[PDB]
């Protein structure tokens, strides 16, 4: 059936991060296994093989020595190492399989990935954890906002009543600010009429932190 | 010439030039071992005097060959529950192939007088295809440990045979004398011929 | 190598559209080149391979083929199977490797122009007695998304910590644009007047925002 | 002959008497085609004898 592989949230350039794939139902005995990623806005791009029976390796021409690709058949997973990991070549890692069982050049012409085994996708940041600082908004049938700047990593979620609204829930793409931090802010629409009586509030979930704190947005005054 | 038999019951050990029941008695040299798969159903492809479209184009044998080989049923050696596609073999050639010459195919053959040397999408076919070893195919497709041995008696010293034990030298007797795999009778006395030792 | 093929395919349904995947010697001919379709946050689905036979589920509509240094597939019925993009896969000895298409973005198959409403939000008052001011600004309703960044402060426009990125589709079926800025406090409030120029091509729309309210 | 193995890899191609390698320099007239169905285990059955 379908693979899974464990991988890590956005980390700093310049280290070492350990991922693997774990086979489910059948004997990881049987079955080479590919390795490719896929950039952002680019197409897949190929970098190696082993097989989890004897020592057969191969990588890519631009990577053959960057990486170590592990196998180990009594704990059944296979790891592998990104040593100094940039921010271009990081990408979906999908623990590709194909049927057969061969490490010859010729073979790989009728080799064809039957089944794809999902992945996890990493990126890297050079930056820490903290939590973002929440502070009120004024506005400009009316528009409000809320306030959540330099939060590490992504992402983050905003919502008007815990959720329980829908009026004009929108989600803007992501920015990137120009001093390496991370900075969004949902806008929802809401008529002048409940305004005067009852304002919303905003909440914020930081996941790496635990910081679930309830704040108030009010118009300047 | 003992060890031989401790790799399940075999589908050989018909040999033809040599008799496979007397292997430590004679001795001979230069032997040379080749191995390969076979799919089952030519396992007596691998003889002289047969030529068809396996052992023609892979791996032809001599008539005059004084060999043969060892070949068992391999069910877990390297057939697997989801297959094997190791092995590969040459389909098309423009003539038959030489014994004892080894060949290497990548090139696209053509069955045409238009020219063709990588182009695909027409008659030009690849002479590659891929075996499929899998264990719903009894007899049809299945892999085999098929290994050939050859022999030849050339004017050259005994290297390899028996592991038996020499005896004194006696002479002034005429009897039967095994002497590097020289069979003869005759009496063995000090000899007066001497000659330079090559 | 990467391979070369045209990313911008589309058209309505109901026709038909070629696209030819452009190789090597090495990589188209001497091996047999198969096609990946993928789908975002998802694994990938098989529709050809070796040309002439079909997976199981597949539909026989789909039709790839090879005759001659390049391969060529064609589409027919553009409804959910062309929505996402295709991958031109084969496999060459320039790298020892198997080879990737660069992606085919094909859609489903126009939506009318809107002219866009800017939605200025100035910073609260706690941020002024904390010593900082995160201007914070919102553009949304236009299609499609072509935008120009021009911070007006009705005194002196300053581009210095800019950050705008392009804008994608939104959940209403439109275009939203995004807008910020980090500015000291002081400076913020010695402007009378804020605004954010986006222009769609025919329009420069500016509300007047006073931070003194 | 040439265009004989586009149709289908040949199975049994043995032959008695002239060779199957070359054929190109032979000369004949009147020759016979057949055809009919075997099961598969009587294909060496289709020998003199």
């Amino acid at each position: 059936v379908q693979l899974v592989q464990s991988g890590a949230e956005v980390k700093k350039p310049g280290a070492s991060v350990k991922v693997s794939c774990k086979a489910s139902g059948y004997i990881f005995s049987d079955y080479n296994i590919h390795w490719v990623r896929q950039a952002p806005g680019q197409g897949l791009e190929w970098m190696g093989w082993i097989s989890p029976d004897s020592d057969d390796t191969n990588y890519a021409q631009s990577f053959q020595g960057r990486v170590t690709m592990t196998r180990d058949t009594s704990i059944t997973t296979v790891y592998m190492e990104l040593s100094s990991l940039r921010s271009d070549d990081t990408a979906v890692y999908f623990c590709a399989r194909s049927v057969g069982y061969c490490s010859l050049n010729s073979c790989q012409r009728w080799m064809w990935f039957d089944t794809w085994g999902q992945g996890a996708l990493v990126t890297v940041s050079s930056a820490s954890t903290k939590g973002p600082s929440v502070f009120p908004l004024a506005p400009s049938t009316a528009a409000l906002g809320c306030l959540v700047k330099d939060y590490f990593p992504e992402p983050v979620t905003v919502s008007w009543n815990s959720g329980a609204l829908t009026s004009g829930v929108h989600t803007f793409p992501a920015v990137l600010q120009s001093s390496g931090l991370y900075s969004l802010s949902s806008v929802v629409t809401v008529p002048s009429s409940s305004l005067g009586t009852q304002t919303y509030i905003c909440n914020v979930n930081h996941k790496p932190s635990n910081t679930k704190v309830d704040k108030k947005v009010e118009p300047k005054s | 010439y003992s060890v031989l038999y401790n790799f399940a019951p075999f589908f050989a050990f018909k040999c033809y030039g040599v008799s496979p029941t007397k292997l430590n008695d004679l001795c001979f040299t230069n032997v040379y071992a080749d191995s390969f798969v076979i799919r089952g159903n030519e396992v007596s492809q691998i003889a002289p005097g047969q030529t068809g479209n396996i052992a023609d184009y892979n791996y032809k044998l001599p008539d005059d060959f004084t060999g043969c080989v060892i070949a068992w049923n391999s069910n877990k050696l390297d057939s697997k529950v989801g297959g094997n596609y190791n092995y590969l073999y040459r389909l098309f050639r423009k003539s038959n192939l030489k014994p004892f010459e080894r060949d290497i195919s990548t090139e696209i053959y053509q069955a045409g007088n238009k020219p063709c040397n990588g182009v695909a999408g027409f008659n030009c076919y690849f002479p590659l295809r891929s075996y499929g070893f899998r264990p719903t195919y009894g007899v049809g497709h299945q892999p085999y440990r098929v290994v050939v041995l050859s022999f030849e008696l050339l004017h050259a010293p005994a290297t390899v045979c028996g592991p038996k034990k020499s005896t004194n030298l006696v002479k002034n007797k005429c009897v039967n004398f095994n002497f590097n795999g020289l069979t003869g009778t005759g009496v063995l006395t000090e000899s007066n011929k001497k000659f330079l030792p090559f | 190598p990467v391979l070369t093929q045209p990313p911008s395919a589309s058209g309505p349904p109901g026709q038909s559209v070629s696209i030819s995947c452009s190789g090597s010697r090495s990589n188209i001919g001497t091996n047999f080149v198969y096609w990946y379709q993928q789908l975002p946050g998802a694994a990938p689905k098989l529709l050809i391979y070796k040309n002439d036979q079909r997976p199981s589920g597949v539909p026989e509509r789909f039709f790839g083929s090879k005759s001659g240094t390049s391969a060529s597939l064609a589409i027919s019925g553009l409804r959910s199977e062309d929505e996402v993009d295709y991958y031109c896969a084969a496999w060459d000895d320039s790298l020892s490797g198997h080879v990737f298409g660069a992606g085919t973005k094909v859609t489903v198959l126009g939506q009318p122009k809107a002219a866009p409403s800017v939605t200025l939000f100035p910073p609260s008052s706690e941020e002024l007695q904390a010593n900082k001011a995160t201007l914070v600004c919102l553009i949304s309703d236009f299609y499609p998304g072509a935008v120009t960044v021009a911070w007006k402060a009705d005194s002196s426009p300053v581009k210095a910590g800019v950050e705008t990125t392009t804008p994608s589709k939104q959940s209403n079926n439109k275009y939203a644009a995004s807008s910020y800025l980090s500015l000291t406090p002081e400076q913020w409030k010695s402007h009378r007047s804020y605004s954010c120029q986006v222009t769609h091509e025919g329009s420069t729309v500016e509300k007047t925002v006073a931070p003194t309210e």
